[PDB]
């Protein structure tokens, strides 16, 4: 999911070697946002289902 | 049962509750305040904490 620029400067590369390790660096770029939305989201429900937890929990009180 | 972590009775209704009886309980208090007391600590313990109305009322109640 990395910009077009970054398509571009991969492409700019000449030597096998340097694009294959720019391409791997794009790709790890992508595994680490994917993973941080990932985490955020992940967080964001759990700690939803906590509050409809809190919820859950009054009414075993009541 | 009801002994748990409570993240509920984490965010100081605890101290609205058990706090300030102990606070009322040192005081020589007629029964208005008394009914008044337990109607809204009743209506905030049924209900969450986090929102703005229940800020506004443990300030009151403070």
């Amino acid at each position: 999911g990395a910009e077009s620029h970054e398509l571009q400067d991969v492409l700019e590369e000449t030597n096998i070697p340097k694009r294959l390790y720019k391409a791997l660096s794009l790709l790890k770029k992508e595994f680490e946002l994917s993973k941080l939305q990932q985490r955020l989201g992940r967080e964001v429900e759990e700690k939803i289902k906590q509050t409809h937890r809190k919820y859950l929990l009054q009414e075993q009180l009541k | 049962i009801i002994k748990k972590e409570l993240g509920l009775e984490k965010d100081d209704k605890d101290a609205i509750e058990e706090k300030f009886r102990e606070r009322l309980k040192e005081l020589v208090v007629p029964k208005h305040v008394m009914d008044v007391v337990d109607e809204e600590l009743s209506k905030l313990g049924l209900l969450d904490n986090h929102s703005s109305e229940f800020n506004v009322t443990r300030n009151y109640l403070d």
